């Protein structure tokens, strides 16, 4: 039949190639496209998501990184719109971990892992460079918790645990009380999974703290490598970056032929219903949208643009590839990479904070000790 | 007999210290505390944690 | 002027709705209610989302009540757009607008009438307190409240002096293709006689049927479940075992016409606070184009008044999450035929439940005597009943106390080598026993 | 010697789709050593049951 699998997609340019991507996967019974661009507005991006439906009857949704800085809130009109009928939603260039709850969003798979999945690169680390006294530095907003909540799953499976879990309120312009706790602790390393505009304020007291010299780790991840957050780091930040996270043709691609190959499993089923035509009054969950997301985790595809595309049990790509950048004289400049497994270091050595050649331990003893006695006649 | 023990402590493990008394004056127990609904020790064993 | 507009969806009593509207009193507030009802079947979520807009700039409404009939959690979800992109509150007093969702957006409006699930995993607690249960066992599935199911149960556990045991934390993953051995093999380390389950109602009737195999589903047992898994109490899918708890919310006593006067109430005191202390009217751009520049007006302080709310004594606070501090919650229970009968009644953290005894077992009789029989009030150090002594009532005023002595050791020894549960009681006709004409009282 | 026995339970194979109550009668072993006697045939029926 004419099986619609119509995008919404920014980037009137890269649309082209959507174009260019259905009519490919057509000389691989049709597919038929119909991309539309983004709607600035919130209240008016949900009711396009229908409203084109309505001569498209599409099968799927692809959603983008949008013009607009936000890079946040643009799936959601896309997304509960589309979930009311259980239509899939692709997320081309998304990286929020709220999208990974299927109570909230009943509908969504990612093609690209969420900011939450870098603390699976960290904890892998650590037995790379042997850490295991680290203060983590989240923030209070959701983002912060699920990289806090999955960082310490991973420590609880090797019986150890993170030294503090310092949380700081985002947006906040006085860090320095948070950080003064962090400084009597032993652990020398310190990871920070705040957005970049918290990172700024990060970065400005623990410069003032002292808390950037030799012998101090900073683990962080994409967001506080990049744009303000980059312009106050110190050296040796032992950054990360994504492949090809900020390439939207990259992952059209990838994502078009996993739900094509999920369109000839619809092919052969019982009971296949049409998705609703428009949005009037088909008040029916399409019965066969849950279907068609369930056989679209299973459905893992053999090569690719970006590599072999597994859909995790909440939507998250499966074994992907970081890089991990390192700003040596204000340069982020690629000293390893991840092959989904374990991390692979590149050749050249690694300047740490400070400028110390050697891996600093990121630990050390207090001495001074404070000793509480009570009173007792002969002790 | 304490503090002549700790001072040994100390030589044998290369460290030093900072004698402070029990702001309690109790040595530690498990308590209920309806005010703030919560179980936490008192004094000497609430100093540690 | 305070513009509400109460919006129902289905079949629902519009005209009773509508006169809750004259009852509803709040002069001594001074609020200036502009209540507005506006009926409309379910349809399209468009249709919902340009419900609101356009009406909002028809009237220039400061809040929103929303009702429905239909079970669809996506009603939710839309709704905290409308609460976040117009900062306009919303209230999901009935319907799929109630079902809670645990993470809202940041600056969200919304609220519901639904309790959390931590807050149904302390009443299935207050449970097992009142009846004596402490034996422990949570089974858990990957859904998005299993984390916080656990994680209230487990320091409720650890804060109270109450003897708790908890056995096992089992977790079963449903996305394993042909994983009934493997759900088997996780599931058969459970061996306690209470279960506390958590997942979706459809995994639920998957994992009955597993514990079917098993066939230890009920027979002693007690299943204790929140109200995710009961859904629709209509709708009982056979597959779940009699005797089943649950802990609903009060559907059946607050109907449609009840919640729409509390949230024509919640609006309005929230705003004249407001009019008062801050005594800024809240006008926003009603108008759905271009909302980037119309965030220069926020209305955040209208949050802080709508979680404190007094309305006829009663706390109808919110959280920040947007649940009820104080909901009203009653337990249902399973009965012979495949019916959902509510046993008890939870409010202000009181367990008001009708059973005063959980339906070999056999009941016993007993008196007060020096050495033999002592019985002393409830225990205060933690609650209910301490080592060495077990629960007994008596009746004059039912009172459960706890009983201690010579006769009541050798009843625990025996108990436990004849292998028999009981349930003491003490006289009221009498004492030990008398033949008066022809007729025994007391303990024979 | 100290024994002690569970149970002597009996079950039946000649009634039709008796598959549910043989189930049901076996919820009542406990015991971690099992002594059975049963044919081969019934063996696998057995231990599929228990399976």
């Amino acid at each position: 039949k004419i099986v619609n699998i119509g995008a919404v997609l920014s980037t009137r340019k890269h649309e082209q190639m959507f174009r260019e991507a259905v009519n490919q996967a057509n000389k691989r019974i049709q597919l038929n496209a119909t991309s539309v661009t983004h709607k600035p507005n919130a209240i008016q991006m949900a009711l396009s998501v229908c409203e084109d439906l309505i001569s498209s009857q599409v099968y799927a949704i692809l959603v983008s990184h949008p013009p607009t800085p936000n890079d946040h809130f643009t799936p959601t009109p896309v997304s509960y719109t589309a979930g009311f009928y259980r239509i899939p939603v692709l997320g081309l260039t998304t990286r929020m971990s709220i999208y990974s709850d299927k109570s909230i969003h009943l509908s969504f798979l990612r093609t690209v892992p969420p900011y939450s999945h870098q603390s699976s690169v960290w904890f892998e680390m650590m037995r790379v460079y042997s850490w295991n006294h680290i203060i983590l530095l989240v923030s209070d907003d959701h983002e912060g918790r699920a990289a806090q909540k999955r960082l310490e799953t991973l420590l609880e499976e090797r019986e150890s645990k993170a030294e503090k879990v310092l949380q700081f309120d985002p947006g906040t312009k006085n860090v320095t009380a948070l950080l003064m706790e962090a400084k009597e602790l032993e652990a020398r390393v310190i990871i920070l999974s705040a957005s970049e505009d918290d990172a700024a304020t990060v970065y400005r007291a623990a410069a003032m703290l002292n808390m950037t010299g030799s012998g101090y780790v900073w683990l962080v991840g994409e967001r506080e490598i990049s744009g303000n957050a980059l312009r106050y780091a110190p050296d040796g930040i032992l950054g990360l970056q994504l492949i090809n996270g900020k390439n939207e043709s990259a992952h059209i691609s990838d994502a078009v032929g996993v739900v094509a190959q999920a369109v000839h499993e619809l092919l052969e089923k019982e009971n296949i219903t049409d998705p609703p035509r428009g949005c009037v009054g088909n008040t029916n969950i399409w019965k066969t949208g849950p279907l068609f997301k369930r056989v679209l985790m299973s459905s893992k595809y053999a090569d690719g643009v970006t590599g072999r595309v597994e859909f995790n049990e909440d939507g998250d790509r499966k074994f992907a590839n970081y890089s991990i950048m390192n700003l040596q004289n204000r340069k982020l400049v690629q000293v390893g990479i991840y092959n989904g497994t374990h991390v692979i270091p590149n050749d050249r050595k690694i300047i740490w904070p400070g400028g110390e050649t050697e891996k600093p331990r990121g630990y050390q003893m207090s001495t001074r000790l404070k000793i509480v006695t009570i009173h007792q006649e002969p002790f | 007999f304490c503090i002549d023990l700790l001072i040994k402590l100390a030589r044998t493990m290369n460290f030093t210290y900072e004698v402070h008394l029990v702001a309690d004056g109790k040595f530690g127990t498990q308590e209920r505390v309806n005010n703030s609904n919560k179980k936490e020790w008192n004094g000497m064993m609430g100093e540690l944690l | 002027s305070i513009g509400i507009a109460v919006i129902l969806v289905g079949t629902s009593d519009e005209v009773a709705i509508k006169d809750a509207h004259e009852k509803d009193d709040f002069h001594h507030l001074s609020v200036v209610p502009r209540v507005e009802l506006v009926a409309m079947n379910e349809t399209d979520p468009k249709s919902i989302i340009t419900r609101i807009c356009d009406l909002m700039s028809d009237r220039k409404i400061q809040g929103v009540v929303f009702a429905d009939d239909t079970d669809q959690e996506a009603i939710a979800q839309i709704l905290d757009f409308i609460s976040a992109q117009t900062l306009t509150p919303i209230l999901g007093i009935h319907g799929g607008s109630s079902m809670i969702m645990a993470d809202k957006d940041e600056s969200s409006m919304f609220f519901q009438f639904g309790p959390s699930i931590e807050q149904q995993a302390s009443v299935m607690l207050n449970i097992m307190e009142e009846y004596d249960w402490y034996i422990f066992s949570i089974v858990t599935t990957y859904f998005p409240g299993y984390q916080d199911f656990v994680n209230k149960i487990r320091s409720t556990i650890e804060n109270s002096f109450v003897g708790w045991e908890l056995e096992e934390v089992l977790l079963l993953d449903m996305s394993l293709d042909d994983g009934d051995s493997k759900i088997q093999n996780q599931l058969k380390k459970l061996q306690s006689p209470i279960i506390l389950l958590y997942c979706t109602k459809e995994e639920a009737t998957y994992i009955f049927e597993v514990a079917n195999s098993v066939g230890l589903t009920g027979y002693g047992y007690t299943w204790i479940v929140p109200s995710l898994v009961a859904g629709d109490t209509d709708t009982v899918p056979a597959e779940f075992p009699t005797g089943l708890i649950s802990v609903s919310y009060d559907e059946w006593d607050y109907g449609l016409p009840a919640r729409v006067r509390d949230g024509i109430a919640i609006i309005t005191t929230a705003a004249s606070d407001m009019l008062s202390e801050h005594s800024f009217i809240p006008e926003p751009k009603s108008s759905c184009y271009n909302t980037h520049e119309k965030r220069i007006y926020q209305s955040n302080m209208l949050n802080r008044y709508l979680i404190n709310v007094t309305f006829e004594g009663r706390n109808l606070s919110f959280s920040e999450d947007g649940y009820q501090m104080h909901p009203k919650l009653v337990i249902i229970l399973l009965n012979k035929e495949r019916k959902w009968e509510r046993v008890g009644k939870w409010k202000d953290k009181s367990l008001q439940m009708k059973y005063y005894v959980w339906p070999d077992h056999l009941s016993i009789v007993t008196l007060e005597e020096a050495p033999f029989v002592i019985v002393e009030s409830v225990d205060p150090l933690s609650g209910t009943c301490m080592r060495n002594t077990v629960p007994c009532q008596k009746r004059i005023g039912y009172i459960k106390k706890c009983c201690k002595g010579f006769c009541i050791d050798i009843l625990k020894k025996i108990s436990k080598s004849v292998k028999f549960t009981y349930d003491l009681y003490l006289v009221t006709n009498g004492k030990h026993g008398k033949k008066i004409n022809g007729t025994w009282n007391g303990m024979i």
